[PDB]
């Protein structure tokens, strides 16, 4: 949760900063990360850009808006099946196709558009054999199963998942801020330290 | 080649700016007898340049273009020859005309400065291979080669050097090129023609319609390389989306039609508030304030990338369903 | 019918969730349901298929299969304990998948692929056509193939009364 | 002073160069990334796709059931094997377009260096005269 604002702020004090640390970011302590920042918030002096810093974390953002879709395919997967556990707990009805072939006799087809073709052929003889099963186990034959449990682990599957997204939004939004306007100026450094200053402002 | 309108003067120079690295070609200097007075003024203009440390670190090229004398400026690469050509010049013929004894004077003041000019000059002609001659170098010197399109990269590493022989012969110093400033103008006309007119053309296909209504607004290429791996990646993103059932195939026409909302909800916004700007700014306008709004929508009744909203609406653009110039229909389709 | 959309997201959904792919599927299974009993197949049946092998969380599960009937069942349940909302979405993804399927049909009604007959309403597929072997069929048709197949043929032992059950799907 | 207007002008010129320079070679490892993730997703689409021209074979050879002439194969069926028959042509990736995204790589890892070298400079001469 934290380290998300710790790590995308490292990442962006190499860019603007005093520090090299050839140390691996990804595999680097937490609290390794923290004293880093606070050599920037302390003393602002030897702005020692290099391409070996920014052409690191060109690689660490896309790595990490990498990350950021991969979460978002499994957040879907979560939130797909989430609402077929919600409509189990209101109910099953009938899903009626024989009825629902009527609909497409009563609406425009525009490809097949001569009415005479299709339904004297496939759609009245598809409606008729699904008439059968309406007249068959017309019976509500009970539905079991026991689906409690997966209501337990996709609440634990959507609170970590959504918890990923607050945590790697907060990486984007740090390390693309605007993209109009990334300076590499003086002036753009003495306002960065206030961003950061203000993220440790919190530490208890 | 390239256009030929650039005579030999231009080729050769740049022939021998390309088998350089980061030694300055000094003072083509543009001759067109043995007692000549342009040639001893040329000589005699390098006299404050070796005299000073600005401009020769001992790594200077000294070269002229189109007698006995020119030989024996040229065919002298070492100290020893250098003497004997100096001791030559010096004992030919009696001083002729004040016009040359005063260049003369002070050509004959340093042995060792005159041999290190002598060490570096090499005299040359060309001919009308010259832009053969250029093109085989840089198709066999140039690391990296560039071979589907160097005619006009050619042409505007030209344009460069007639624009500095230009500069430089107009005003009152000799041309004087570094290699430096060269390589850097010949990489940035690399880079340009290589980023848009190749890459970029893998990556967004014939100019369709959505690259052309980018190019109506003619706003900077790093947007059109932003446009092109958002419409890619929407795609991919689809067919990501469809091979494994993630959203059903018809959502996108609820997608597609919302965002129908909410760029005429952006297009009222923006064209009746100002109503006096050009149609290319309050476009760029438009775009922007679109491409930073649709991000919250949502696709399938769930969250959808960044990535996915600007596919989506570049795509929806290719097909001239919206637009962002004021005039696009009339233009295209 | 689906023909080639008017959007360049919904011609990528349509050239993937494909009715030339899924009208050969729809024969394949229809071919492995007259293969066991030689008895035209109940046009419910077929309308299942596509629930199956047109996602993932079905798709990636019949290939490591290879029993029938429970012993599928038991692999989302009891196997691995860890999922199973998934053979119930399968009546869902009937509503879903119904306008994938139907026209479908179609592309197969013609071309001698799927026969229906009169107005009774069975599908009977084409005998005297050939299908492609495995050998060649691509990477995904691989997949989809061997799984119209298997869907082909649990349903053969699969009468009215045991889908309302087992599949868990009343229509 | 006008010698500290031109050396904000020069870093404010380099800056943004820098900027642009940065914002470039992100954009060229993402077409990196997309020119083989494109190609695996062209690669899907054709696997899913090459069933139509054999569909289209036994369209033209069979009898249909439909006995009224449909545009259904006219209008659906074609495009999937042309989609098939363009994505065999569009599936790899050039190798000339590889190799221009690898010397465009390796210049703007060049100009990184070069603009990071002119930024170091600029920086030290700020804070000597300042």
């Amino acid at each position: 949760d934290w380290l998300s604002s710790a790590q995308a702020y490292v990442i962006k004090a190499m860019e603007l900063g005093l520090v090299n640390s050839d140390k691996d970011i990804y595999q680097l302590k937490p609290e390794r990360l923290l004293n880093v920042l606070k050599n920037i918030a302390t003393k602002e002096i030897d702005y020692s850009t290099s391409a070996a810093n920014i052409k690191y974390a060109s690689e660490q953002e896309a790595e990490i808006t990498k990350r950021s879709r991969d979460i978002s395919n499994n957040l879907a997967k979560v939130k797909s099946r989430l609402q077929n556990i919600n409509s189990m707990n209101r109910l099953r009805e009938r899903l009626s196709l024989s009825k629902w072939l009527l609909t497409q006799n009563d609406i425009n087809s525009s490809l097949f558009s001569e009415p005479n073709e299709i339904r004297s052929l496939v759609l009245e003889p598809l409606a008729r054999a699904f008439s059968n099963l309406e007249a068959e186990l017309e019976v509500p034959i009970h539905v079991q199963g026991a689906l409690s449990r997966e209501k337990i682990y996709l609440e634990g599957e959507l609170t970590r998942l959504a918890s990923e997204m607050k945590d790697v939004n907060t990486q984007l939004k740090i390390l693309r801020g605007n993209k109009r306007k990334l300076g590499y100026d003086a002036f753009s450094v003495g306002k960065f330290v206030g961003e950061v200053e203000k993220a440790l402002s919190l530490m208890g | 080649s390239s256009w030929l309108g650039y005579k030999i003067q231009e080729y050769r120079l740049t022939q021998r700016l390309l088998e350089a690295n980061n030694s300055s070609c000094i003072g083509f200097e543009i001759l067109d007898s043995n007692h000549s007075k342009d040639l001893w003024k040329t000589l005699s203009n390098w006299m404050d340049l070796i005299d000073s440390g600005e401009i020769d670190v001992d790594n200077t090229i000294f070269l002229l273009f189109t007698s006995e004398v020119l030989q024996l400026l040229s065919t002298s690469q070492a100290t020893e020859e250098a003497s004997k050509a100096f001791d030559e010049i010096l004992k030919i013929v009696s001083h002729p005309s004040p016009s040359i004894a005063n260049y003369l004077n002070n050509f004959s003041k340093s042995k060792t400065d005159a041999c290190r000019l002598i060490s570096k000059f090499t005299y040359i002609y060309g001919s009308g291979s010259a832009p053969h001659d250029l093109r085989e170098s840089y198709k066999l010197h140039r690391l990296g080669a560039l071979e589907e399109h160097l005619d006009e990269i050619m042409y505007e590493i030209l344009g460069w050097v007639s624009d500095v022989l230009t500069l430089a012969a107009e005003k009152r110093q000799p041309t004087i090129v570094r290699a430096k400033d060269f390589g850097a103008r010949l990489g940035e006309i690399e880079s340009k023609y290589r980023q848009k007119t190749i890459l970029n053309y893998f990556c967004n296909r014939d100019a369709p319609n959505y690259i052309k209504q980018l190019n109506l607004i003619n706003v900077d290429d790093s947007e059109l390389e932003e446009a092109a791996i958002a419409n890619l990646e929407t795609k991919d993103a689809v067919v990501e989306w469809t091979l494994n059932g993630d959203v059903q195939d018809y959502s996108y026409r609820y997608y597609q039609r919302e965002l129908r909302r909410c760029w005429g909800i952006q297009k009222q916004k923006i064209h009746l508030d100002f109503n006096g700007r050009p149609e290319t700014e309050v476009g760029q306008r438009l775009y922007i304030e679109c491409l930073n709004n649709v991000t919250r929508y949502y696709l399938e009744n769930k969250k959808v990338g960044d990535f996915f909203a600007h596919g989506t609406l570049h795509s929806m653009a290719d097909k001239l369903t919206i637009g962002w110039h004021p005039e696009f229909d009339k233009k295209l389709g | 019918q689906m023909l080639k959309p008017e959007n360049n997201l919904e011609k990528e959904a349509w050239e993937i969730n494909n009715p030339a792919m899924c009208s050969y599927m729809l024969w394949i299974a229809t071919l492995a349901y007259y293969q066991k009993q030689k008895e035209p197949i109940h046009p419910s049946r077929l309308f299942c298929l596509f629930p199956f092998i047109l996602y993932s969380d079905t798709r990636n599960v019949l290939l490591s299969s290879k029993g029938s009937l429970k012993s599928y069942l038991a692999k989302f349940s009891n196997s691995k304990a860890i999922s199973g909302d998934i053979p119930l979405s399968i009546h869902f993804r009937i509503d879903i998948q119904k306008n994938k399927t139907l026209d479908a049909l179609i592309v197969a009604f013609d071309s001698g692929l799927l026969v229906i007959d009169s107005d009774s309403g069975l599908i009977k597929p084409n005998v005297s056509i050939k299908p492609l072997p495995n050998s060649k069929l691509t990477d995904t048709i691989k997949e989809l193939v061997y799984c119209s197949t298997k869907i082909g043929r649990w349903l053969s032992e699969m009468t009215n009364q045991d889908l309302a059950r087992d599949l868990k799907v009343i229509f």
